[PDB]
């Protein structure tokens, strides 16, 4: 990425495939580098403990003769991730159709083991992966852009918390500050 | 605004924003089934949330010379999830369902689909006289495509799209349950099948309950433009299933 | 009644859903009026009862800004040639130490009494002769609201304090410690200031504007030993009864300076194969 | 000036202590970290008409 | 008489005509998990007389010169009937279990068998340092046979039987649920397990929640006779079975 | 009310016993149920009537691990070329000393609050050179729970703890305590785990999965004297409110790994001439 | 706050003492080792029937 703020935008073309995927991340909010830096990261990085669900809400940002439909699924942890969206398809997901409201959103329900998991997470405490993927298509009429673009949003539900204070290791210092 | 419909079964939910209302079959929503007209003995099982859920099938494309599909059911989903592992270890079944077809497309473009469900559609073969083994109709969740000619190979069904393979007009299939996906006000359409059999329940393997139908009555039409084709995608779901006679698995 | 019984909130719980079919759509919303959706996950799929006992206990802002920080730490020997080395002169702030700044830079405004606790050891400077005998030493903190008189040596006569409150301490015992109320002009300290000193737009510009809470000034009592002896001070800062107003995100580039905002631009994040690569 | 209140401990699972003050500047007190009472509003809603959840968000 | 019992669970029956009585884990019995100790948000699925029902072993020949034999669950049940299926497609699990082994012989046979579940029933390997992969414990229902010598292998689990495996006396697992199979006035054993683990639930291919142990205390002895062998059997069946967190399947 | 009086149970007694002779059996029993017998001296022989006073209140769980017990020691240096050499870091855990290992691995799961106590010593290591005038010494000893930053040299900025609890102590006063509630994510502790990390069955396998707990590290303040001294750290662990499920057999064999069940085989018990051998 | 209970003493051979907290979180309190409740049944005796010392076990 030669401009940085090309990373906030997820790209949509009009022509792909009958199935393809549109974006893969692992769910670390403390440590997956996606969202190490949001606002819901940078609060947990103060902390070791955490659990609750997760919201993720997407907008679409193309134009308003566009139309198109996606699959989100979000898949527990396995040995495995999902490698299509029939294998997708078969855990946790949503169908979003895009009409006049353009935001959608994916509530990641609480699904573990222990009433806690560890902000620096490992593959005891794995919390699974969120897939996306072309549900029917993107179709545009004439003299329309052929690309366009999605944004994700990151907040935390009603019954989140953290515990066991601690600091941050995002920031350092060498010699004293003048 | 009742253009939004939205459906939650298990741990999946489908969203519509541009839609028609709900056809329920005919008038009677799924069920489980009553003491007084069961006829097995022993405890059935009844996994909930587990297989009734939404599957998505593969998708098709819609050219501008496409005929139709069909698939038939319930071998569409016989591996699909823990709904086809309950399929294969088990004796009996019985389930309805709910079927949801979508196609999008801008406001320059113009179509129509009929979508339907055929309970007990028999099909006869290309050849009169010969038969054909369990593979030119069903083979899983692939779609079987109609054909404009009439039909020439004798291992195969007829495929003329005007006789549907059953040898009645195809526009009397509107007495079935059914919607129309008009492009210019529709994006999908939405039906909830009982189980309907002459029978309290039956080997979903040997039984096809029935077929479901998406047939172009207004071939797609477009102009310049940079989307080639239009697809065409369709979601199924499993209610009230139960299933009995826990044999060995393998069908 | 000699005894008053002054003597909580869980999270919320989770209720049973069933299977849904009608036009109410929770999870079709529209982020541009700039509302943060309150979707729950019993809108979206059937969940189980579930009863809640976890607490937010420990992400109050008393909790969270409730721990003693390091702030500043200097040095000074009970003997040398150069008079300025004998004593330490700081002036106030929270800026110096990055841990405790980014902290306290989450928050615009911020009220809260302080708690101070000041750390001192001592130790014996190499050289050729270190045979000695010294008894214990003693320290003396000042501290001199703006204003005031400095002392310009460590024998100074401000060092008699009469109205600077001070603190004597021996070696051995426990930690000083003490406690300063809210002592802002204003109604709240402020972290930020986007403005200048002068009225024409000119002058400084920054929270330095804002800084006069005084200086701190740190000796030997009457130690003078036959050979050098270096001393450390640190100092601890604990808010105590905090209140806070309009959160701000937190900082992502590296300090670079105590009294200034300067940065150097940095990426966003870190980088990945591709948009799809899930693996390690 | 005996003040007893409860102490933190676990769910379903005497738990009181007793305080007294010493000192006549209300700084030289202990910290107040008892308090739990919080209200997200003024952020996730600070819109002016009130919006709900089941109905759309525009029209 | 009190000689005499019965168990029926799903669509299976056992029936013992000599034998003692039952043991139950703690003085506990098994049952669902609670609202109020539930972590997990989505609603489970309870496959009831699918999954819970008896399934039988391999059996093992108990020889002169056995020395013992361990199996690991639920890996030994991982691959039976639909119970490895829901293992294999959901990420928690949670049930009891019931034991049942059986071994008859004439009144002119010798012996005695103790019979036990050991929880987290942790191994150590044959060379103190070096580590083995997750074969030389548990390959399915497969048994494996503990050894009267010190193991001297480094790919296998200490089999020194005298230790157990875990660095402990044998003869003190009498601490654990148990019982023995006397010859003289048993033939079987039968253990009710409740579902003991630090959390509410868990993966079942990731932890062993228990180990089943089999050691002769007393030597089979007999004499002339036609009979070389005395067969064991093992059957075993889960209780208040439900499941969370449906992914792909494939463990 | 301004005082709560909130303010005990003996072995069972003997009672007495005559002859008998009846049908009832009470000696008679069978094992194979897996049932140990409730017989009591009075059902096989005459006795006379005796009130027990003795109580069992010395043999409850809570007596029983409520002993403070040493788990870890180490030496760092105030002064020497090696950087690593002049601080410690320790993973907790409860596996390094044999005895509190033997004691806690009684048990399956574990539920308690801990009381730790360090007591720190300190000793001039030997050389040509020893006259030397030093003032006392303090210590510092840092807790990082996991995923924190970890200092890397004594002097490093990371021991400005402004979140991370810490400790400033002062050699001669009493020794540091502190206590720490439970902190285990799961419902108990786990001494054991048989199971793997991997949900493919590989990695890391046994109760070193379950270890999470953080590390604690320790250093000299600011001392750095002209010749080394060399200091000691001893920990103590005191578990307080115990709770204990499924007991289990004492081990036999003699530890070999600190995070492993690994051991040597052993004989059972101790030999003698013969079955019938009663004498020394 | 003032909690007074009885001491340990002796067998048919004033035993009252006195405790306060001063914490504010349950677990700086001391430890509790006043409790004597046991019950061996869940290892002694974890059949199902009920076995009658006096009867025979089996038959
Ligand atoms: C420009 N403002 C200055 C105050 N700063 C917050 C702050 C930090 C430390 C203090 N310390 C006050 C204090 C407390 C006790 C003794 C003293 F000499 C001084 C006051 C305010 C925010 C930015
Ligand atoms: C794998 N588990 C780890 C915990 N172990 C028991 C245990 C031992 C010591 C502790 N100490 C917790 C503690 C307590 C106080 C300060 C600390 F830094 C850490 C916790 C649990 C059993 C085996
Ligand atoms: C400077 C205050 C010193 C207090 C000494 C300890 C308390 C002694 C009195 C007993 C407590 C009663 C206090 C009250 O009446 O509120
Ligand atoms: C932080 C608590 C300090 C307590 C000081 C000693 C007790 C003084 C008050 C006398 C005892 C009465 C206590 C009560 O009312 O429960």
């Amino acid at each position: 990425t030669t401009d940085q703020m090309e990373m906030f935008r997820i790209p949509v073309t009009i022509n792909a495939p009958l199935q393809q995927q549109v974006f893969g991340l692992r769910l670390q909010p403390g440590l997956d580098s996606v969202f190490k830096h949001t606002l819901l990261g940078e609060i947990l990085n103060y902390y070791a403990h955490w659990s609750g669900s997760m919201k993720l809400t997407f907008v679409f940002c193309g134009s308003a003769m566009a139309t198109g439909k996606f699959l989100i699924a979000y898949s527990p942890p396995g040995a495995n991730p999902p490698k299509t969206r029939k294998d997708a398809m078969l855990g946790t997901h949503i169908i979003w159709d895009i009409g006049l409201q353009s935001s959608c959103v994916l509530c990641v329900p609480w699904i573990s083991q222990t009433h806690y998991r560890l902000v620096q997470q490992d593959e005891y405490t794995s919390a699974g992966y969120v897939t996306c993927w072309y549900q029917t298509g993107m179709i545009v009429p004439p003299g329309t852009p052929n690309s366009s673009s999605i944004m994700c949003f990151a907040s935390a539900c009603n019954d989140f918390s953290v515990r066991m204070l601690r600091d941050t290791p995002f920031i350092s210092q060498d010699n004293k500050l003048q | 605004s009742d253009r939004v419909r939205s459906i939650t079964l298990g741990n999946s939910t489908i969203t519509t924003q541009e839609c028609a209302n709900v056809v329920v079959g005919y008038g009677r929503w799924p069920t489980y089934l009553r003491d007084d007209e069961a006829t097995a003995e022993d405890q059935p099982t009844q996994p909930d949330v587990a297989t009734c859920r939404f599957y998505t099938l593969d998708s098709i494309k819609w050219e501008k010379g496409s005929v139709g599909w069909w698939w038939k059911f319930p071998e569409a989903l016989s591996d699909m999830g823990l709904f086809g592992q309950n399929m294969q270890y088990h004796y009996l079944g019985r389930a309805g369902y709910t079927i949801h077809v979508q196609c999008n497309a801008s406001k320059f473009h113009q179509g129509c689909l009929l979508v339907v469900c055929v309970p007990e559609a028999e099909m006869g073969g290309a050849v009169v006289g010969q038969a054909f083994s369990a593979t030119a109709m069903a083979n899983g969740d692939k779609a079987y495509e109609f054909t404009s000619a009439t039909q020439s190979d004798q291992t195969k069904v007829q495929t003329a799209i005007h006789n549907a393979g059953m040898g009645v007009g195809v526009g009397n299939l509107t007495i079935y349950p059914h919607q129309w996906i008009n492009l210019r006000t529709n994006n999908s359409a939405t039906i909830v099948m009982p189980y309907i059999n002459s029978v309290p329940m039956d080997n979903m393997f040997r039984h096809y309950n029935f077929t479901l139908m998406v047939i172009p009555f207004v071939k797609l039409d477009y102009a310049d433009t940079a989307s080639t084709y239009v697809p065409i995608t369709v979601t199924v779901a499993p209610m009230c299933a139960e299933y009995n006679g826990l044999r060995l698995a393998q069908a | 009644g000699d005894v008053e019984e002054a003597i909580v909130v869980h999270v919320a719980d989770t209720m049973r859903s069933g299977p849904s079919n009608s036009a109410s759509v929770p999870a079709l919303t529209a982020v541009e009026t700039g509302h943060t959706s309150q979707v729950t996950p019993s809108d979206t799929m059937q969940t189980r009862h579930v009863k809640n006992y976890h607490s937010r206990s420990e992400s109050t802002v008393e909790n969270f800004l409730g721990r003693s920080a390091c702030v500043y730490m200097e040095e000074y020997k009970t003997t040398d040639n150069d008079v300025n080395k004998k004593f330490v002169a700081w002036p106030i702030n929270t800026k110096q130490m990055v841990q405790m700044r980014r902290k306290l830079e989450m928050f615009t405004y911020l009220r809260f009494d302080m708690e101070v606790t000041f750390v001192i050891t001592s130790r014996q400077d190499p050289g050729t002769t270190l045979a000695q005998d010294m008894p214990v030493l003693t320290h003396q903190i000042m501290y001199v609201p703006p204003g005031g008189p400095i002392p310009a040596k460590v024998d100074d006569y401000a060092w008699q304090t009469s109205t600077n409150p001070s603190i004597f301490w021996t070696e051995g015992n426990a930690p000083a410690r003490m406690s300063i109320p809210f002592i802002s002009i204003g109604n709240a300290y402020s972290n930020f200031y986007d403005g200048w000193s002068n009225f024409d737009q000119r002058g400084s510009y920054g929270y330095n504007t804002l800084n006069n809470l005084g200086h701190i000034y740190v000796r030997h009592v009457s130690g003078s030993s036959p050979h050098p002896i270096t001393s450390t001070i640190r100092v601890y800062f604990k808010p105590k009864h905090t209140r806070a107003w309009v959160p701000r995100p937190p900082r992502l580039c590296q300090y670079k300076k105590a009294f200034s905002v300067d940065f150097t631009p940095t990426p966003i994040t870190d980088t990945r194969k591709d948009i799809n690569t899930v693996t390690t | 000036g005996a003040q007893v209140s409860t102490q933190k401990t676990g769910a379903h699972e005497i738990i009181h202590y007793t305080n007294i003050n010493y000192y006549k500047d209300a700084a030289s007190n202990s910290a107040n970290r008892q308090d739990f009472t919080q209200d997200p509003s003024k952020f996730t809603e600070p819109v002016k008409d009130v919006m709900i959840k089941s109905l759309p968000a525009l029209n």
